[PDB]
């Protein structure tokens, strides 16, 4: 579970265009991914 | 008129009786809970002024030589004061009496007489009429799947007196429930997911034979009971009616009993006991009072207590 | 009665939403000192609208108390308790207006295009405290109320129809028929001009659109009534949970039920401080709990510490009363369950193995797992009172181990494999073996509990009945002064505050004391490690009474002493377990002799004619070895003064012989 958090949070850093993160009650909400050309970004690391 | 009646209440309900066989019901109109017509009868006895002995001799007018026991029964019929301490506390104002005695001492006729006299008396023998007859249980209704209470010996005797003959034969499941009834006047049941408490405001009057069947003078008294100290502590006026043969005491009891079966009267001619109808009214009227003692006797009690408290240390050893 | 003037209410709500300040909340509850101008001055519900429009959630939380906290809405508060639907449409329009007015009309941004189409709903939750399920009446129908209770049975997600999909069976034309007020209108003829065959339409089941419906059952008292849940309020309640409900009371033929509108699953401050800093705090609280019971200070403290509890972290304390069957045992337990929320009163033969354990079974039509409650499940978070704990059946006694240590009840039967949670505190009273306590037998032989069970209890109180009139007469006066002719509200207010706000943390210094106390207790060789956590829980419970942010030495030492006093350790022989009924020896006489002689030696050896008692303590008592109580030094010097060997001119000075 704790590994999945760094996975889900890792997506937004490499995808700052389709997912945004904002906090309520101290918890996190995930904005609706507009997935487009998902594969291209992982090669730029 | 909703939320007026409650389970277990004794009420007089006025209504209309309403209906190829028709089914009937009643439409409730007026409800009440439970007098010069009886004040005249009450006046006569207090006019005579003979209160303790006359009523103590009135209960069981066909039983010989038990005046001390009858006096305890007379007080148990009247009862004490149920002092609501407050701050969430509670102290029972009822009297519990145990009648140990040898076979043939008429300690079960008193059980019948107490049930007859009391308006809420319940007569019970054996192991509390088994574990199902004792305490209570929740029973499902096959028609509506609802579960309702079926009152046992103790629950029926609520606000009354429960007589338990042959108390020494009671099982642990029977006697353990007796502890809570004697101490708390309530029954707690946690079965099949139901967690409820039942009102068990009862006066427990138990009569049983010795543990070893009879008493011989060489026998120590505590060996003639199957009951632990906790039960004996919760009892009050714990009697022990030993039978000792005697040509001057068996003669009196035999003469007392033989006159009972010979004529429809008690053997005494100089004393006429109060009839039960008048006894019931006077006891009920007396029960309405709430006496409060004085501080002078309040200091008296703490001296007499210490007097009796210190003696038992020597007596037990 | 359609009392809702729609233009007036939408104007009042416009005023309510666009003008309410968080500051006004502190007025109705009179928390004037709690006014914080740095945050409470800003508008309240505007922040929610800024979030839910950005989060995309179509909901808003309506705290109904703020209607009373604003004057104009007071006329609106009463009518809300009768007409909630109109508010929802107003709020939807208000949100639409908020997007139009506050964003695009203000030219801030344009992130509102889809919002014109989506439907919102605002759910009032914090209606004033209601009268409970058993008090409801027929006149309350259709009026919003509030309830609390326990969840028992939950049905799966039932799909409710909202849109019907019809296809013509001869020309394959597809329609879209919506539901109007719960009715489906089946077309009698195909809508196309060319195809006009009567009764030619057919319903396709799996192309329809459905809405989530969940039926939940709630139990407030042992009564319980059915509840209906819709939409995004699913996946919020499971069997065995405790819920606060704000909903609408309905009836359809008789079938009274709640259209649940909201679901919740989770000045006297100075008066508390005035008691917090007092000196007789512990004695007063201990005495206040049982005004009808004399003395028993240690019994008072632990049972009070039971109500305070430990501190659960990402805690319950259990107590057993062992004593002769005439001493105050039953009365305290009666008080505890009548002073704690939702306590359960239990006895030995009055319960069964499925009495404390909830009867889990499987539904006969929905085949889900359901629970029918139990004594240890009802009192989750509370206190369960068990009388005659010794006379508990062995099977019933067996299931306590998992409950007392893991707070779970696992059941493995035919077709059912699951575990419950029964986190609670246990207060138990046990009569001695036989009739009365016998000091000839060891302590463990007067208790009918096996060591594995006996180790779990945090405190076991040996309540012994003496025959000493020096305490009997005082008890007699306390009893006799009560049958002629802090309060509980302060006490419960105090207790409810501490459990809510106080979360003590053990300090570094207090750590060492717990280690040494257990080591010394273990070194006398029944000192299982379950008693060491008992020390820590009592340590936290003491500071919770103290209302202090930490636990310190005094809390630990008092907790150690309470365990020592409860078990009656020093009065128990360490090699036979027997009780010393006697609790000045020659060894004490020698100790005082040598102490007096050493006081004389120190007084005559120092180069000062006089010295203070603090100076003497610093020179001798605290100089070497652990500090001893100064009373013995005072006793020795008083004896010497009575023998005219030392001069005590005053409390502050001690002077040599004349
Ligand atoms: N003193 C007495 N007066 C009247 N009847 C008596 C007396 N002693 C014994 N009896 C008779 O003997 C019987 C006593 O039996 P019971 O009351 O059942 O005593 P136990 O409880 O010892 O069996 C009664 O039927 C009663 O008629
Ligand atoms: N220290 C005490 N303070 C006040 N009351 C006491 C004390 N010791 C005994 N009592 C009285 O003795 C009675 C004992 O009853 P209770 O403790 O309820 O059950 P049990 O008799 O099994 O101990 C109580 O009614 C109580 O008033
Ligand atoms: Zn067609």
């Amino acid at each position: 579970t704790k590994e999945a958090s760094e996975i889900l949070a890792g997506l937004q850093g490499i995808l700052p265009m389709d997912i945004s993160v904002h906090q309520v009650d101290g918890g996190l909400k995930v904005y609706r991914w507009n997935s487009l050309d998902k594969n291209r970004f992982s090669k730029l690391l | 008129l909703v939320r007026s009646l409650s389970p277990g209440d004794i009420v007089d309900v006025t209504g209309i009786f309403l209906p190829l066989l028709t089914e009937t019901y009643l439409e409730a109109q007026f409800v009440r809970q439970h007098t010069s017509d009886v004040e005249e009868r009450v006046m006569e006895l207090i006019t005579s002024g003979d209160v303790y002995n006359r009523l103590a001799k009135s209960i069981a007018p066909e039983i010989y030589g038990n005046l001390d026991v009858k006096k305890a029964l007379l007080l148990l019929l009247v009862g004490g004061v149920d002092k609501r301490v407050g701050d969430g506390m509670k102290i029972r104002g009822d009297i519990n009496v145990c009648l140990m005695g040898d076979p043939g001492v008429a300690k079960s006729q008193l059980l019948k007489a107490i049930c007859k006299i009391s308006p809420r008396g319940v007569y019970t023998t054996g192991k509390g009429s088994s574990g199902v007859g004792l305490t209570a249980a929740v029973m499902k209704d096959p028609v509506t799947d609802e579960m309702i209470l079926e009152g046992g010996a103790l629950v029926l005797a609520d606000n009354g007196i429960c007589c338990i003959d042959e108390f020494d034969k009671m099982d642990e499941s029977d006697r353990t429930a007796i502890h809570e009834v004697m101490e708390q006047q309530t029954i707690s049941i946690s079965k099949a997911g139901i967690n409820t408490t039942l009102n068990a405001r009862t006066s427990i009057l138990a009569a049983a034979n010795p543990l070893y069947g009879r008493y011989n003078p060489r026998l120590s008294p505590l060996d003639n009971i199957n009951l632990p100290a906790a039960l004996l502590s919760r009892f009050d006026i714990l009697f022990l009616m030993l039978d000792i043969p005697s040509r001057d005491d068996d003669e009196k009891l035999a003469e007392h009993v033989t006159y009972v079966h010979m004529h429809n009267k008690q053997p005494d001619l100089d004393f006429t006991p109060v009839e039960p109808s008048k006894m019931r009214e006077y006891i009920a009227y007396a029960k309405t009072k709430r006496p409060v003692m004085s501080e002078a006797v309040n200091d008296y009690v703490v001296q007499a207590y210490i007097r009796l408290r210190q003696d038992s240390k020597r007596e037990m050893d | 009665g359609t009392n809702v003037s729609i233009q007036e209410c939408t104007t009042n709500f416009r005023n309510f939403l666009m003008s309410f300040k968080y500051k006004f909340r502190k007025i109705l509850d009179e928390r004037e000192e709690f006014i914080n101008n740095t945050t409470d001055e800003e508008l309240y519900y505007i922040k929610q609208l800024n979030e839910m429009r950005e989060l995309g959630t179509s909901n808003l939380n309506l705290d109904a108390r703020n209607l009373l906290a604003y004057k104009q809405t007071e006329d609106l508060y009463h009518q809300l308790l009768n007409y909630p639907q109109e508010v929802i449409s107003i709020m939807d329009q208000t949100i639409k207006d908020c997007m139009v007015s506050l964003i695009v009309d203000n030219n801030l941004d344009y992130d509102l295009d889809e919002i014109e189409t989506k439907f919102y709903k605002v759910r009032p939750y914090n209606v004033g405290s209601c009268k409970g399920m058993r008090e409801l009446n027929p006149n309350d129908i259709d009026k919003l109320i509030n309830l609390k209770g326990l969840v028992l049975r939950s049905t799966p997600v039932i799909p409710d129809m909202k849109v019907a999909f019809f296809k013509c069976n001869v020309c394959d034309h597809t329609m879209a028929v919506e539901i109007d007020r719960g009715v489906i209108q089946e077309p009698a003829r195909c809508e196309r001009i060319d195809c006009n065959e009567p009764n030619s339409m057919s319903l396709i089941h799996n192309r329809c659109s459905f809405a989530d419906k969940q039926v939940i059952k709630l139990q407030e008292t042992p009564h319980s009534i059915s509840l209906c849940v819709y939409d995004e309020l699913v996946d919020s309640c499971r069997a065995g949970d405790r819920i606060e409900v704000t909903g609408t009371f309905r009836s359809i033929p008789y079938k009274t039920y709640v259209d649940v509108v909201h679901v919740k699953k989770v000045q006297d401050l100075a008066k508390i401080r005035e008691v917090a800093a007092r000196e007789d705090l512990y004695s007063l609280l201990a005495r206040s709990i049982a005004p009808s019971i004399y003395e028993l200070e240690d019994v008072k403290k632990g049972i009070l510490l039971q109500l305070f509890g430990g501190t659960n972290k990402t805690g319950d304390i259990n107590i057993l009363l062992c004593g002769d069957p005439s001493t105050s045992k039953s009365q305290i337990l009666q008080y505890v369950h009548k002073i704690t929320p939702r306590g359960v009163y239990t006895s030995g033969k009055g319960s069964s193995a499925v009495g404390l354990t909830a009867y889990i079974t499987r539904d006969v039509d929905t085949k889900q797992l359901v629970l029918e409650s139990g004594a240890l499940v009802l009192s989750d978070g509370g206190v369960c009172c068990i009388d005659e704990f010794d006379k508990m059946s062995d099977s019933t006694r067996s299931v306590l181990h998992e409950v007392m240590e893991q707070q779970t009840i696992s059941i493995a039967k035919a077709g059912i494999i699951t575990t419950l949670n029964a986190r609670s505190s246990i207060l138990a009273s046990a009569n001695p073996i036989g009739s009365r306590y016998n000091p000839n037998l060891p302590v463990t032989e007067n208790i009918d509990l096996p060591p594995p069970l006996l180790s779990r209890f945090d405190l076991v109180y040996l309540v012994l009945d003496k025959v000493d009139e020096k305490n009997d007469r005082e008890l007699a006066k306390h009893l006799t002064n009560l049958y002629l002719e802090l309060p509980v509200e302060f006490l419960t207010m105090y207790i409810s505050y501490a459990k809510e706000h106080i979360h003590p943390i053990i300090t570094e210094a207090a750590k060492t004391e717990l280690v040494r106390a257990y080591v010394g207790m273990r070194k006398m060789g029944t000192a299982t490690t379950r008693q060491l956590e008992s020390m820590i829980r009592l340590a936290e419970a003491h500071a919770k009474m103290k209302l202090k942010n930490v636990v310190e030495l005094e809390d630990v030492q008092e907790a150690v002493r309470l365990i020592r006093s409860a078990i009656k350790d020093y009065a128990t022989d360490p090699k036979t377990g027997k009780i010393d009924m006697n609790l000045k020896s020659v060894i004490q006489r020698k100790l005082q002799e040598d102490l007096s002689r050493e006081i004389m030696n120190v007084l005559k050896d120092q180069a000062s004619d006089s010295m203070s008692f603090n100076e003497l303590i610093k020179q001798i008592n605290e100089h070497s070895q652990d500090r001893v109580e100064s009373s013995d030094i005072q006793e020795a010097l008083s004896r010497l003064q009575q023998e005219d060997k030392v001069i005590v001119l005053g409390e502050g000075v001690r002077r040599s012989v004349r």
